[PDB]
Order: structure tokens, then sequence, then C-alpha cells
RNA sequence: AACUAAUCCUAGCCCUAGCCCUACACAAAUAUAAUUAUACUAUUAUAUAAAUCAAAACAUUUAUCCUACUAAAAGUAUUGGAGAAAGAAAUUCGUAAGGAGCUAUAGAACUAGUACCGCAAGGGAAAGAUGAAAGACUAAUUAAAAGUAAGAACAAGCAAAGAUUAAACCUUGUACCUUUUGCAUAAUGAACUAACUAGAAAACUUCUAACUAAAAGAAUUACAGCUAGAAACCCCGAAACCAAACGAGCUACCUAAAAACAAUUUUAUGAAUCAACUCGUCUAUGUGGCAAAAUAGUGAGAAGAUUUUUAGGUAGAGGUGAAAAGCCU
RNA sequence: UCUCCAGGCAUACGCGUAUAACAACUCGGAUAACCAUUGUUAGUUAAUCAGAAUAGGCAAUAAUCACACUAUAAAUUACCUAUAACUUCUCUGUUAACCCAACACCGGAAUGCCUAAAGGAAAGAUCCAAAAAGAUAAAAGGAACUCGGCAAACAAGAACCCCGCCUGUUUACCAAAAACAUCACCUCUAGCAUUACAAGUAUUAGAGGCACUGCCUGCCCAGUGAUCACUUGUUCCUAGGGACUAUGACGGCAAACGAGGGUCCAACUGUCUCUUAUCUUUAAUCAGUGAAAUUGACCUUUCAGUGAAGAGGCUGAAAUAUAAUAAUAAGACGAGAAGACCCUAUGGAGCUUAAAUUAUAUAACUUAUCUAUUAUAUAGUAUAAGUUUGAAAUUUCGGUUGGGGUGACC
């Protein structure tokens, strides 16, 4: 009877309600524990592809303007209202955002290093060596799975022919095409880390169940007379 | 506490739970019915 | 386990002066003699 | 400790179960809950004139009852059809298309009242 | 053992006595002797040759073995040859 | 000099024989929360049976279970921790309505899969008795069971026996079954009445006959044997194990939609005092109780990780668990 | 009419005629009256209470008197564009003292309104014995009681140790705690999308440990020259020759809070010295109704003996009209429960592993098989055969040794 709720084909700015899970799976037992209950929440559909050109327009680059930046319930990071054209839609704000801004959205690769603004959307290829982005897609056109969390950003290390590596939060390095985009500054809400619960009540506002009170190598033959 | 009252009627529950439509829903559900009936039970569901 | 109340039914007048009853009076179908 | 011989009905349950006595439907729900009765689907009694009918409830007792002979297809073709049909044949004005000239009907669509399947009630 | 057989209703002949005892049709029981292929090494020649003789059973052993086997291992069989063929018979024996 | 009771005979049932079946019965309703006249949401068994048990344990294995014609070949060949056990074939043979059964605690569970018990799967009873006629007023028959009544008792004792003129006084006498040990003043079991309630098989031996170097109505045995008859080996009772259904209306946790929190002080709260509400600290009562966990007091929390309501979810090789191996009627 | 008591009326859920009248007086109410019982007849009335056309386009801005006010846990069909139809009221719920607890059960039972205008009766009659239960009063003393201030009090104040940070959570039915959870802190694992984690992305997620804060100190940190050279170290080529090498895992302590566990003082008292009086319950007598465990048979005595710790019943003395009513509990090794304790079974089961036997759970590799390619070759793979890993599965628990370590012994 678990019918999932993210069943919305058509993407809206509207927030939409939903269903929280438990920890169970459409089978209905438990696969994750520790999550339950919690405040109710209203999901608002983030937008990660950052170069997404308006319906029946051209492919180049494009302006939008913010029109807030707000909390998120659903996020480490906050997000913000950004207009363009006849287009509004959510996505996520760098750490210096603020209403009334313009950020810029290249579909241009610069054949030369292009000055970098926080907040703009460029393929790899335009920024320079060492600048911080976030938002990083793997593959062009994917959009963005890396570096999305409060406060995160990854360091574009080297670019050499027509890929470049990057250094995730996680200090992981790795590789992708000089085509894909990333959004350039921090992820904003750096101070998430900083944070402090204080009370057990307030997990269990943010749908965190505590945890259970239940309170290997084998030795080779020629050393078993030592263990 | 006091035993006894497990049983907290609600016709809801007890059509939905053993029901002429929840019993022949599954095959071993339909099996039930059909011991029933050779039995000659005068209830074959609720 | 308990055994079941049965009511466990010069009698029938009784039964029927107690409970009351509409006794209508009937046709003798042969002719007493 | 529920009641599992006792008939299902809608004075039973809570209030949002409801179901039918056996009447028959005479209307509509729109949306918006606006019940429409339709005229046509009210049944209408057809009621003759009893005015100088000489049939009573019950008979006389001296009035000799009959020989049981239920209606077969056989008398009913050889009472009205055989009539027509044995003097055509001997006029010789007779074929096999024509037998809706003697009262044949090839189908019953169309007709108010339909023999098969039944589409009146008694 | 078997009294009753599922399938025919019959006793059963125990294969093991089958396979170590020979039955004369007097009703004397053959065998052999525990031991008599192990470690010859180290036995005496006297204690080897009494090992590698056939020898007699008991009247309980025989009566055990009797129960063992059925009766078509005590009928009397015309063998050719046979180098049983005298021992199947009992000769002045008052007892 | 009689109450409670007792007597009873047929309702049906049992095993065979024979036989393929073509019983699947008005109108209407019903797969919707079945039995609700019409659209909405469409509809669909199962991969190898397992274990108990036998092997005096158990670990390969363990007849039937898991069917292919009778009698013989044959418990033979074979198969097997070569143990317990298991076990063929070639080949031959083969033309056919009844009861030394039950008669109301028996025979079917059955007067009924009902009443009743259980949320459900499921479990599952008891009983009737006139006569030709009741349009003869529903009879009779029986010192007859235990139990009582008619009719309490009268120094002294396993309750009786020997006796006696005499019921009791006198004399003699350590209840029963099992069990200890072949003993108990041990110890188990027994309120009493009626009914019901536990030894079953033919390898060898013995006995009685038929025929006899042969016996047997084919297949077998035989150096007096062979054929037939007769003669035999209990009842009740676990914790367990496995397969398939049924269960989350209790309880554990969860999902969705809803509710409740006065007054007072702090502040801006898993803060304070204290109701409603939730819980169950200590003592007494109760202990077949009002209650298979309560009552009366006294207490802990009481805007929160609070409490409560409704509907849904997770199922036993599992679920749930702020882990008590708690909870899952 | 009087005396007294103080959760009542609605709806939901549930129940299913217990509703009302009459007639009955068998059964049912634990007894009567009377009926909640039996039979017969009746009943609940709704257009407002309650239940039961199609296709597109699009949504930033809580609630709390919503203004101010901040906040954090971030929080409810409409309006438009076109199409289609162009006057309608049937059906069903409606009673009651009611449901779940085997019962007319001192229990359980959601919400709104209200707190006596609604709803009710603690005593069948009598008697005031013991023991038992409950309430109130106490001369003088005031914990001397007791395992302990348990219980009670004209008291309800003050402090100190131990443990746990704190509010929370648990063994429904003997354990509410020092156990569990908890913010904080710490370790480990994972670089990723269309059903959990999550419509998330290392300031994230999962697994697990652990009081925090401040304070302390172990490890570890090539050696000597001094950013420089040797000695080392590590590899090779043959004892030679090259090659290469620029900070902590541990303790010690912090207030507040606690139906936790110890302790003290003050006050207070019938806990006690040392009990008493009153009232209610029960008791007892009268009327009605009417169980339970238990029971070999009993015409059921005391003392000494005998006996296995043991005698109403045996041996020897002794005592002895018969039956009730109300009391006590020495005995009938008094009666009950699934209570305890040791031992036994080639009886079980839960749990753990380093028991034996297995293990197409996952994971990996290897060879085939089948495709792609390629110069032989690297890729993959509806399967088979190996190997490694081990989630699991099945089975078992020799003997002798006041009983338990080890040993030993057969
Ligand atoms: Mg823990
Ligand atoms: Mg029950
Ligand atoms: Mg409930
Ligand atoms: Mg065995
Ligand atoms: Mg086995
Ligand atoms: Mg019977
Ligand atoms: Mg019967
Ligand atoms: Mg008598
Ligand atoms: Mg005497
Ligand atoms: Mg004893
Ligand atoms: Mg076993
Ligand atoms: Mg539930
Ligand atoms: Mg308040
Ligand atoms: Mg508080
Ligand atoms: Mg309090
Ligand atoms: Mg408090
Ligand atoms: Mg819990
Ligand atoms: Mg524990
Ligand atoms: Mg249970
Ligand atoms: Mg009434
Ligand atoms: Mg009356
Ligand atoms: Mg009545
Ligand atoms: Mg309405
Ligand atoms: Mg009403
Ligand atoms: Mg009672
Ligand atoms: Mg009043
Ligand atoms: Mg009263
Ligand atoms: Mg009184
Ligand atoms: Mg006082
Ligand atoms: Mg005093
Ligand atoms: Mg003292
Ligand atoms: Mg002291
Ligand atoms: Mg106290
Ligand atoms: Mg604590
Ligand atoms: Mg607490
Ligand atoms: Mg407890
Ligand atoms: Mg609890
Ligand atoms: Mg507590
Ligand atoms: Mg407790
Ligand atoms: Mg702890
Ligand atoms: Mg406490
Ligand atoms: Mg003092
Ligand atoms: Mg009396
Ligand atoms: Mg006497
Ligand atoms: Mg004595
Ligand atoms: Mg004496
Ligand atoms: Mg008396
Ligand atoms: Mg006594
Ligand atoms: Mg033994
Ligand atoms: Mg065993």
């Amino acid at each position: 009877k678990f019918v999932s709720w993210k069943s919305r084909t058509k993407y809206t700015v509207k927030p939409v309600k939903m269903r929280k899970s438990g920890g169970r799976d459409h089978t209905g037992r438990i696969r994750v524990h520790g999550i339950g209950g919690g405040h109710k929440q209203n999901y608002r559909m983030i937008d990660f592809l950052r170069f997404r050109p308006e319906k029946e327009k051209a492919p180049e680059p494009f302006e939008e303007k913010v029109v807030v930046v707000r909390y998120d319930p659903c996020r480490s990071a906050d997000i913000a209202l950004v207009a363009g054209g006849s287009r509004k839609r959510w996505i996520i704000a760098t750490e210096n955002m603020k209403a009334g801004d313009t950020i810029l959205n290249s579909n241009h690769i610069g054949r030369m290093a292009v000055a970098a603004q926080e907040g703009d959307a460029h393929p790899l290829g335009a920024l320079p060596v060492g600048t911080l982005i976030n938002n990083v897609e793997s593959e062009p056109g994917r959009g963005a799975q890396y570096i999305r969390a409060a406060g995160t950003c990854g360091v574009l290390l080297r670019k050499v022919n027509g890929t470049a590596i990057i250094q995730l939060p996680s200090k992981r390095q790795m590789q992708v095409l000089e085509s894909c985009t990333a959004t350039v500054g921090r992820v904003s809400n750096v101070n998430h880390n900083q944070r402090v619960i204080g009370k057990a009540g307030r997990n269990r506002w943010l749908g965190k169940r505590p945890n259970s009170g239940l309170w290997k190598i084998r030795p080779l033959p020629p050393m078993k007379s030592y263990v | 506490r006091a035993r006894g009252n497990e049983y907290q009627p609600s016709n809801i529950k007890r059509k939905h739970k053993h029901g002429w439509v929840r019993r022949l829903s599954t095959p071993a559900g339909v099996q039930v019915i059909l011991r029933r009936m050779l039995k000659g039970r005068k209830s074959l569901s609720h | 386990r308990f055994r079941p109340p049965t009511p466990e039914p010069k009698e029938f007048l009784e039964y029927a002066r107690k409970a009351g009853l509409v006794i209508p009076q009937e046709r003798l179908e042969r002719p007493i003699h | 400790g529920a009641d599992r011989m006792s008939k299902w009905t809608s004075k039973r349950g809570p209030r949002t179960f409801t179901k039918s006595r056996g009447a028959k439907k005479t209307g509509i729900y729109t949306s918006d809950r606006k019940f429409v009765q339709i005229k046509e689907m009210v049944p209408e009694f057809v009621v003759p004139d009893l005015t100088g009918f000489k049939l009573k409830p019950y008979v006389n007792y001296r009035a000799p009852a009959g020989i049981d002979t239920p209606l077969t297809a056989k008398a009913l073709f050889q009472e009205t059809v055989a009539p027509a049909i044995e003097k055509d044949f001997k006029e010789g004005t007779f074929d096999a298309n024509n037998l809706e000239k003697y009262g044949f009907e090839p189908t019953q669509e169309g007709k108010l009242f339909q023999l098969y399947p039944k589409n009146f009630p008694r | 053992l078997t009294y009753c057989s599922t399938r025919k209703g019959k006793r059963k002949t125990v294969k093991s006595v089958v396979h170590r005892f020979l039955r004369l049709h007097s009703g004397l029981w053959l065998r052999r002797k525990a031991g008599y292929k192990k470690k010859l090494w180290k036995k005496s020649t006297a204690r080897k040759k009494r090992l590698r003789e056939f020898v007699f059973c008991s009247k309980t052993q025989s009566k055990l073995l009797d129960k063992m086997t059925t009766s078509f291992w005590k009928r009397r069989n015309w063998y050719a040859g046979d180098p049983y063929q005298m021992y199947h018979d009992r000769t002045n024996l008052r007892v």
C-alpha cells in the first residue's frame, strides 16, 4: 500500500506536500533505523541544471534575477527564488547571494579565462584553475549532484586538454569533462556545522528517533599459540 | 493492568480483516472459504 | 464450561393460559355423532 | 464478539456505511451533490376503467371448472397463423420471404416491448 | 528384524548372516575366526593355524541365525561336485 | 406404604457388493465493507514436500507416506554408515444384493458442522421413548444405584468376627491398591453410584488328524517326511520438531488525517506551583477478590521526547524494540 | 412530602430491540416489591441533523485575536482558457437503562456543553460479643517502637554522603533503578539519482562507541653534522658496485536535578511505655437466596512405650451419659499454586563460539560457454566447474570421581 509521494511529473515553484517514510520501504519493513515523526514539511522543487534555457528560446548565455533567498526545511543549504524571462525556478543559493542580485548562466566555453563572480554558472573550461566551485555535475547535461550541502566548496585543481580534475569536499579528487557546468562560490549556511541541538527533543523535531540500547582477525595456524 | 478486553469492536476493521472481499484477494484466502464450504459452515466469512 | 438452558418444554392449557393465545374456533370436519 | 450470522444492513456499521433496501433508483446524483429525479425512471401505474366490469374477486361454486390445457407454441401457432397460411397456400400467394405478412418479426429491435431480452416489467 | 514386510508380508533375511556363515542341512553353521587376516606378522605359527580353520557354532548361536534367515536358506541343495556333500548329514549320532 | 431415580426401541449409522457421471433446481440479489438494479479502481496456483520417527545417540540412510493387475518366481538376484534396513525383473498363472456389523456414553461429530467458544484460521456439544385411537384428559412398569425420607444420638475405639437369652458391654483384630525389599505407623492414588476403559501376529517348538518315499487343488518341501487344524507377543501421558493457513481491534514501532491542555508565576522555557489528563512511588485492604493485577489513601509528570482519537503498515527461519531477551490478543 | 448524596445532557464508536403497553409469575435479577424475564401487540417520520461532465494553463510571502513582534521545528477545492448540459427530492441512519471486560462486574471507554435547573440512595429486620477492617479523640512522656520513623502526626522545615549530568524511557501481571535514551564528544564506512537512505550529495548519510566543560599527561614525531654532507634504511646488479630515501590513547573534576540508595538534626506524633473510648464495617440473631478448595472408611480420647526425628487407631496403664451454639489454632508430617534444592535421561530448547559437518547469502577472482572486437589481444557474460570469504543451516554435549578449579584416571 506504499505509494511514493514523488509522483509529480511537471515542474512548479509551488511547495509540494511530502509524505514521510519512517525508515520503511514499499514492503512495509524498516530498512533504515532512526527515522520517524518530526515536523511536517513541504517540498520546493529545486532545479540543479543551472543552464536550462527557457522554452522556445535559443541556447546561449542568459541572466536571471534573484527574488528572495529563503530557508529550506529539506536541506542544509538555503534556496533562492530566481526569475528570468517568464520563468521562476528554485535554485541553491551561494554564500553571498542577496535579493535583487543578477547572476549569469553561460554556455560559452571561454577560450581564455573569464573573471569569476560568485553565483554565476560557468563550464569548468571557462573557469580558471583554483576557483572555488559548487554544484558540480559528473557529465554534461546530467545536473548537479556533488558539493550541494551547506558551505561546502570544492576546488578546481587542474585542466588539461578536454578534462579537468575537481577536489571534492571530502578531499577525494574527481575528474570531469571541461564542458560540465559548475557554480562559483561557496554554498551558504557556512555556520551549519556550528549549530547546537541542545535538547533531545530538538532531534525528535527533525525526525530522528533515538538509538537502540543494545550494547576479527583469524590467526594463521603458525601463530595460534601466541593469541 | 486488567486484561480480557483486547476486543475493541469496529465494523470497518472487521469487514476489512476477515470479510468476503478480503478472503478472495489471495489464493490462500480462497482456500479458507473452500474448507468452510466443504465442512458445511453457515458462515463462510464475516 | 456449562450446559445450555433449554426451557425443556393438561399442560398445553396452562402454557397458553399464562402466555395467552388466540384460539380460533375450528369447524369439525366430521360431525359429532 | 461481532455477530457473524445476522444480515448486513445499513442500520449496522458507522454513518459512512449506507446501502439500499432494494428500492429501484429514480434519479441521478450530479457533482456538488444534487439529486435529479428523472420522470421516465419513475414507474407509472396503468390502471383501467373498471366501470361496468362484470368480473368480481370470487366465482360461483356452481361454475364448472375446465380441463387444464396449458398453452403451447403449437396451439398458439395453429389458432393464429395456420388459418392464413393454409388459405394463402391454396390461393398460391405464399413465399418464405413474406412471413412478416402473417405476423412474424425477424428482429425485436425497434419494438417498445421486446420479447428477448425482456425490456419491460410485469 | 523385519517380521512382516510392507510389500510381501513375510519375514526378511538378515543379509549379514548370509555373507558370513554356511548352514549345513543337518542344522549346523560354519564360520571363520575373527582376525584370521589381521597382523599375521606378529601372530605365532600355531595361532595362525587355528585361525585358518572352519569352525562350528554353538546351540544358541545357531538358534539365533535360524531366526535371522528364512526357509530358502535351509533347503537341501543338490550341487554337482559339492565339497560339503558329505557334511550335510550326521552319522552315528545318539544324543 | 416414596422422593430423587430406573426400565425401553428405532432414529440413524458401519463394512462390502454393484454402479462412471450427465441434481447444476422458482422471480429477484450477490465478488461493492458479497448477497446493494448501471460505468469510477480492470482481472491470474505451484520451482524438488519437510520433519517427526527408526538406527536404542547422530551426521549417508529409514517400508507406507511418494499407487500402476492378481498368484508364483521371492524375501531370491541386487542395494546399504554392507548397519538399521531396502528390494526387483526375465518367466509362468488368471473368463467371476448381503451381515456369528452397532442399537442412543454404541454406531457417523451429527436431532448439527447447529448451539456455544474463538479477532481469525479454527474447535465443537448435549438429547428422544404412552396407546389401535388423545376427536380415548398423554400413559404404565420397578423391595431395585449412589442420595435422602420414614426413624438424630446414648461409656469403648479399621467398626467386624467369636459369640450370646440379649442390638450394644466381654474376647480377638496395626484399612485397601501400588510401591518400596520379601517391612512399615513410610509414601503415592481413591467422596460415592452407573456406564465405558488396557496382550494383537505362527520362524522354531508342542498337541490332533489325512496320505506316506512321498506330501500338497501348478510354482513348495523331502535321507519319514509332507499337508491341514489348534496354540502368541497391552492401554494412557511430555517438553519437542516440521509443513501450510490464521492473527498488529491487545501490545511494540511506524504512516496519514484529526483533537485536548484551566488558573498562577516565570519568562520566552523537554522552566515553576497545581487541576483535567497521563503514569504507577510507598503502605494498607483484597487474595475463587468488585478485579485472572483491583480498591482506598499517598504519590510522579502535567505546552511536551506530552497525551488522546480514527483509518492504514510491518508476521513467526519473522516483525517491533530510548535491550527489559520487552512486546507480537 | 421529608432526609441525605453529587458527573449530568448530547454526539461519535459500538450494540441490535434490552425500547413502550398489556397479560403472565415457570426460567432470568444472585432475595423480595417490581420487572431488565416469558408471551402478545406496538414503535424510530428529515431537501436544513446525518450518509452516498471533459481537457488545458498557473501558484515564492504560515499559524498564534494577526496589528506590532520576533522567532524556528518552516507549517493548506481556488482563479482563469475552451467544450458539454439547459430546472431537481429519491434512497439510507434516527428506540433504550445500551458498548469492551464469561455476570445488572467498585474496572476500561473519544469529543462538546455545562456543575445541579440535570442525575441519584450508603441502611432487608434486629442486635451491639470476641477476632478482623476503617474513621476520630489522648492524661504524663515524645522514636524509648522498629531491620528501618513503616504507618500516623496540632509536623511537612535544614543539611550531608554514594550513584546517575539534566526533562525523558523499561521488565502489561512481584524489579521505575545506579540500567536505557539523551544533547556534546569520538571512531569507522560510502563520491552517488527515479520505491527506503532521498526527489538527499561529505557542514550529507549510515554503523557504533561514549557524560560535558576546563586540566593534565603516554605513544608517535631517522640520527649526527646543520637549508647542506656522512652514517643508516630500502632495493637491485654482482663483498664490490649502482638505484632510492627534503604532535597524542590516559586520566582528575559540578552547579542544577532525583517517588534512586545511605545519614543527621529540628519539629511531630498511639510507633512505643501501655493501652483506652466512641462511631461505621464485619460479626451474631430473624427472613430470602445460596458457592469453593477438600473428602479411603471412621463408632474420630489422654499418658508412657515402640517406631524412620515420627501414633486418635499398635503394647501397657488411665479416662469416659448423649447431642448442639459461639470462640482459639497445638495437632491431623492440615489444604492449595506451574515454588525451592540435588541427582537421572545415550529427553528437550535458547544462547555463544576457537565443536564437527556443510554453505550457487553476499562478495570476489580462475577456466570454459556465448558475444564484441583485435591482432593474437584486451573486454564483457540469462550458464556449468573450481577456489576464496562466511549470512546462515543441521547435529552433539562419554565415564568415574562429599559438590565446585585444575588436574587426573578408563
Ligand atoms: Mg549504548
Ligand atoms: Mg478474550
Ligand atoms: Mg483501542
Ligand atoms: Mg534415532
Ligand atoms: Mg536426516
Ligand atoms: Mg452418538
Ligand atoms: Mg457424539
Ligand atoms: Mg436406595
Ligand atoms: Mg466395643
Ligand atoms: Mg519420599
Ligand atoms: Mg529428537
Ligand atoms: Mg493499530
Ligand atoms: Mg495551562
Ligand atoms: Mg514543566
Ligand atoms: Mg508534582
Ligand atoms: Mg517536577
Ligand atoms: Mg518505547
Ligand atoms: Mg541487559
Ligand atoms: Mg499471548
Ligand atoms: Mg421496559
Ligand atoms: Mg407487570
Ligand atoms: Mg418484555
Ligand atoms: Mg448533510
Ligand atoms: Mg436517542
Ligand atoms: Mg458478582
Ligand atoms: Mg435531581
Ligand atoms: Mg441501599
Ligand atoms: Mg445496618
Ligand atoms: Mg488522630
Ligand atoms: Mg497523648
Ligand atoms: Mg528495642
Ligand atoms: Mg540506627
Ligand atoms: Mg511515611
Ligand atoms: Mg537520571
Ligand atoms: Mg525523571
Ligand atoms: Mg513488573
Ligand atoms: Mg509501561
Ligand atoms: Mg520512579
Ligand atoms: Mg513497580
Ligand atoms: Mg547507562
Ligand atoms: Mg527516582
Ligand atoms: Mg529529635
Ligand atoms: Mg439465612
Ligand atoms: Mg467418641
Ligand atoms: Mg508417645
Ligand atoms: Mg490403648
Ligand atoms: Mg451458625
Ligand atoms: Mg489445627
Ligand atoms: Mg544411561
Ligand atoms: Mg539427546
